[PDB]
DNA sequence: ATCGATGTATATATCTGACACGTGCCTGGAGACTAGGGAGTAATCCCCTTGGCGGTTAAAACGCGGGGGACAGCGCGTACGTGCGTTTAAGCGGTGCTAGAGCTGTCTACGACCAATTGAGCGGCCTCGGCACCGGGATTCTGAT
DNA sequence: ATCAGAATCCCGGTGCCGAGGCCGCTCAATTGGTCGTAGACAGCTCTAGCACCGCTTAAACGCACGTACGCGCTGTCCCCCGCGTTTTAACCGCCAAGGGGATTACTCCCTAGTCTCCAGGCACGTGTCAGATATATACATCGAT
């Protein structure tokens, strides 16, 4: 019998493409689910992951942090058009919101 | 392809008349007279569509209307009619005719 | 005198204070009750998780600081800074909540 | 009772400072109170509706993200 | 009461017998008009009475605008004169009238919101669209043409009783909603 | 007694993380947070291959369904590069076992 | 009258100016046309069921109760023998 | 297929039962039946959720019931949770 | 002799296309025998319900057939409705005749 | 002669085209820029009638949504004419902005 | 090559779609915003609606891709098919 | 005040095409039966929620002066609406044709499914370091002069 | 421009509790093999989408002019903001009971699945009538004469 190898590692990612097969055939949405429907969609949250983790840990970084906070990914998608366009309906708890303050609030001299 | 109502005028009358007399004179035929007669639409046409600028109404009492075959037809009695490009004719009775500008 | 700051300095102080930090700006007892004297209608003799209320708390306070936002920007739509009622009314008309 | 006045002046201040509101006239105390008493009345109400599917007595954090989602406003953090 | 209601206008119908080529008779009758594209009938009109006509191809016909129901059948009959002049084997029968038009006046206005309040089972009062009450009086089959102006209207009769028991039925419903 | 598996998102997030930024670490609460994303994505873009499929009268969903939804979904450089991820792993796995 | 005078001379112009073509396809002269605008100015010198005359095109018929409106225009009217042209016209009467 | 499926004729049974002298067009045919496909597919899907909420695998009438709670807005839920109880009632008295 | 699952219910919506499309449309592996029923009856209140808004709104134009415009008319009046199809378009609905009082003549 | 008051036939029309239901747009311009839009994401395409009729019915529906809620806000601003920044704080109150 | 056929969508039909509205009185920029507001949201439209007939292997625009797409955005469309 | 123009209601005739209805038929739903797994129910347990008590401290409530913004009023000028005549392209109707939707037949690879197994992944324990707090000095912003 | 003062930032020690790594169990993913059927592909059909052409005509467009409304300015006044003082209840910590959420075990019954029959519903065809259109009459309303 051969070695368990798994189907992330032929994929090549971290995220688990048995699990998001066994989601997808328990999750009620087709009868069936093709083989590399799993490694598609965990290799798509895999980069969307990704992609979040950049932008939050160069918010943590520019707090001066090592840690990323909800306050970092709230940054992280905000300042970020695609992603805050992705998660527009999408409140993020204890992450506050962007410092912005509209231009005629503004003192004048 | 124009219509063709305007030898009811004084001057298409007196073109029926001449190239009626010039048959009878014996050198021209139905042919040409038709010929000339829708070229004198035309340019009745042309006439009335560039080179008329007066300005002339006339109110009255009606007496008979109607229309038929695209042509409306007036009668209007004891009407009182002024021109200006200011002189005011009283004339007792008169009669309209017309035809749609736009030719089907 | 006594140093006193111009109208509107402080207001913009605790603008960029608020703005800056993530905590909850509601106190979590009076929240709590408010949860629970709307939950009396529906059900009574209701339980509460203490991260159901802090979940509560969370999208209530998001969802009146974005219509904070629109109201402020529709305020200024007209050529105003305070925000009365009306903007309230303009903001959820046009968010398609009324 | 009472608790929807626990929902004070300055704390709604505070959430229209958050909103980068300067100024704030007297009257947007009483109407972000009943802005804010309807949005939990809704939400309050579809949770309660989960969790008496589930024959539940107690309203868990699932029932009220599993509500806010239905709203539209979805909320990350506490599970789901 | 001691109010009668005025008549303004009787239509009535009136067939012919006979399919009718409209051209001829708009070539040769006064007043005639006709447009194929616009309306598939011609309409002429006479001096006595102020009335008109609406010959059709399949000789039915309708005369509208006279005021008295003697009259009208004296103008039917004078249209009738009128084709049988131009030619056509078309002889007068089937008169019947279809409706007659009354009015009248309150010298009042009328608290007609109230009265569309307390009959609001045949009352149709918004304001906008049309300032006047559509009131649709069952017995007879009146309809209604009520304004807070005071000029009452009604129609939608065969017969003159009918219109005059209609006016005295409505009379006290619209005399106990005097406004001011 | 021993309370049931909770399964999670967690190790995969942070096995991301320190791919991405090898030493920069992550909260409870913003785990669970990016938990939640993971979970919210991954309910989208299945319900849109789901959907999908059904108007297409298929009952399988392929990574044709994914693709498709992922651009449906996803804006479009965000779209794009996902479709690209998504082809590499799925190319790689068939050309393993 | 001067605008109408100037009217019938240009048509008269325009018709013989025309005619050479159409007329010489048959080719007898042109003297024919010659004397006619000779003796054509010479000329010009001068019950309820179915002269004065004014002819012209219509844009539209309007009716109320008893009144017309209808706008005139591109003709020439024939009365009192005067004959004048107009530009536009208004037509509207009552019908008693 | 050349076969099409749809809602026509219940609709049209419910508006002669409703109003029985009043027709209805056809491309109002055809908006109460995507009406009828965009409501069940609403419910459908929020009965489905809430099975894979509580761990059923079952779309039972408790779930047709709390999802009709939970979207149709509250007067319509009460007549529409009560007529639904009714049939489910004739239906299992008339087995 | 077979009669049908509406007919047991009392209803005019099937029952069984219901079932179908309930086991078809991939929302649980399992469809209890009470779903459909009670689907269908829901399914025919609301029909019904705009059905006979509608058909008022008719007898308003004077009109003796449901066409979009008094379906839209059926609809954007009751607010209950109003609030089920918010996110709705009906195509040839037209809107609600709503004039702003601002923009009325003094 | 006869002149209407600015403002009488503007009401009129608003009276007009909201008792009408009829597509406002000209169907065969609205046809040339959908074809004109879709020849961006793929060419040599195709419209069924029925498909650009449903674009013509979401769009017109779709603007004139917008132009209530632009209308309320130039309202709002003590206003009755309609400005751009009318349209922009509406759509961007509505979130799409 | 179509090209300059969003000002096909013109100033009267501007008009007219904010006399639904209820709009009294329109500026002059109005039109050109609107033009622009509704190029973007064709654009949303059919870059959907595109991607659903090129997943259908399909090289024409189907009216349920259109009305799919428009679901899609939460503008739901009745009357072209459910 | 009169009145011309515009909009609305009612009775009637015409014409059309979309609608309601009759009919075949065929495929999907009902009847009948079986099996097995999900769900209902009982019992347990333990954990998390509710309730109370105490202090203490920061936040809320209240009062007050004042100044800055809301709002009303006024003026003006320009941009927009109204109406005209001219231009133009939409729309209707018809014809042709062919690209492509859609359906049917067939065959094959692909995915559910089942059994054995093992190694990833989750719960649990423990630890140490990253960040919050406290405390002090340096930096920046603000109001008045 | 500048200075007193208040608010905020930079730096460091403390410390504490939560993130991260480790260990053990266990169950879910993996490997392997079978089998049914979903779909990929070919091929035919025939439908409707595109392209063209011509006529009509209603709509768009350009322009001109008046006017009313957007916008700027000013005055006022009032009502929110900043701040000091008093009150009050939120919060933290701790304890304690017990309600119910969660888990497990067992049974049973309810639905998936299958086979057979038959009729409900849909495609198709066809009469026919609701509605669009048009006329005439009476009445209300707006703005210019």
């Amino acid at each position: 019998r051969a070695k368990a190898k798994t189907r992330s590692s032929r994929a090549g990612l971290q995220f688990p493409v048995g699990r998001v097969h066994r989601l997808l055939r328990k999750g009620n949405y087709a009868e069936r689910v093709g083989a590399g429907a799993p490694v598609y969609l965990a290799a798509v949250l895999e980069y969307l992951t990704a992609e979040i983790l950049e932008l939050a840990g160069n918010a943590a970084r520019d707090n001066k942090k090592t840690r990323i906070i909800p306050r970092h990914l709230q940054l992280a998608v905000r300042n970020d058009e695609e992603l805050n366009k992705l998660l527009g309906r999408v409140t993020i708890a204890q992450g506050g919101v962007l410092p912005n303050i509209q231009s005629v609030l503004l003192p004048k001299k | 392809g124009y219509y063709e109502l305007y030898r009811r005028s004084t001057i298409g009358n007196s073109l029926v008349d001449a190239l009626d007399t010039l048959i009878s004179d014996g050198r021209i035929e139905a042919s040409l007279a038709m010929r000339v007669l829708e070229t004198f639409d035309k340019v009745v046409a042309e006439t009335l569509k560039d080179n008329t600028q007066s300005k002339l109404t006339v109110k009255g009492n009606l007496d008979t209307y109607g229309f038929c075959d695209d042509v409306w037809t007036f009668i209007v009695k004891n009407c009182q009619v002024t021109v200006e490009d200011q002189s005011v004719i009283s004339v007792d009775k008169l009669r309209i005719v017309a035809c749609n500008s736009k030719k089907s | 005198k006594p140093h006193r700051y111009r109208p509107g300095t402080v207001a913009l102080r605790e603008i960029r204070r608020y703005q800056k930090s993530t905590e909850l700006l509601i106190r979590k007892l009076p929240f709590q009750r408010l949860v629970r004297e709307i939950a009396q209608d529906f059900k009574t003799d209701l339980r509460f998780q203490s991260s159901a209320v802090m979940a509560l708390q969370e999208a209530s306070e998001a969802y009146l600081v974005a219509l904070f936002e629109d109201t402020n920007l529709c305020a200024i739509h007209a050529k105003r800074v305070t925000i009365m009622p009306k903007d309230i009314q303009l903001a959820r008309r046009i968010r398609g909540e009324r | 009772r009472d608790n929807i006045q626990g929902i004070t002046k300055p704390a709604i201040r505070r959430l229209a400072r958050r909103g980068g509101v300067k100024r704030i006239s007297g009257l947007i105390y009483e109407e972000t109170r009943g802005v804010l008493k309807v949005f939990l009345e809704n939400v309050i109400r579809d949770a309660v509706t989960y969790t008496e599917h589930a024959k539940r007595k107690t309203v868990t954090a699932m029932d009220v993200v599993y509500a806010l989602k239905r709203q539209g406003r979805t909320l990350y953090g506490f599970g789901g | 009461s001691g109010i009668v209601p005025t008549l303004q206008n009787i239509v009535a119908t009136v067939t012919l017998g006979c399919r009718l080529d409209l051209k001829t008779v708009a070539l040769h009758a006064r007043n005639a008009e006709y447009n194929p594209k616009r309306f598939a009938a011609v309409i002429m009109r006479i001096r006595e009475p102020k009335t008109t006509a609406l010959i059709f191809a399949s000789g039915k016909m309708v005369v509208t605008g006279a005021k008295s129901e003697d009259d009208s059948k004296l103008a039917s009959r004078k249209y009738a004169r009128i084709i049988q002049k131009i030619g056509f084997a078309a002889k007068f029968t089937d008169f019947k009238i279809q409706n007659i038009v009354g009015s009248c006046d309150v010298k009042f206005p009328i608290r007609l919101e109230g009265l569309a309040f307390s009959h609001g089972t045949f009352s149709s009062y918004e304001p906008e669209l049309f300032p006047g009450l559509i009131y649709r009086m069952v017995k007879p089959k009146i309809v209604l043409l009520i304004f807070v102006s005071g000029k009452i209207v009604l129609t939608g009769a065969k017969q003159r009783e009918e219109i005059y028991q209609a006016f005295e039925a409505i009379y006290p419903v619209l005399s106990e909603f005097r406004k001011m | 007694r021993r309370k049931t598996r909770k399964e999670s998102y967690a190790i995969y997030v942070y096995k991301v993380l320190k791919q991405v930024h090898p030493d920069t670490g992550i909260s409870s609460k913003a785990m669970s947070i990016m938990n939640s994303f993971v979970n919210d994505v991954f309910e989208r873009i299945a319900g849109e291959a789901s959907r999908l499929a059904h108007y297409n009268k298929r009952s399988t969903i392929t990574s044709r369904e994914i693709q498709t939804a992922v651009r449906l979904l996803l804006p479009g450089e965000l779209a794009k590069h996902a479709v690209s991820e998504g082809t590499k792993a799925v190319t790689k796995y068939t050309s393993a076992k | 009258n001067a605008e109408a005078s100037r009217v019938y001379e240009i048509i008269v112009e325009s018709v013989v100016n025309e005619v050479r073509e159409d007329f010489e396809n048959a080719g007898i002269d042109e003297q024919t046309l010659q004397d006619l605008k000779n003796i054509w100015q010479k000329k010009l010198t001068e019950d309820y069921l179915i002269e004065n005359l004014m002819l012209c095109l219509y844009d539209k018929v309007t009716r109320t109760k008893a009144r017309w409106k209808c706008s005139l225009k591109d003709g020439v009217v024939t009365i009192n023998r005067n004959d004048y042209t107009f530009q536009k016209a208004q037509v509207e009467a009552e019908w008693v």
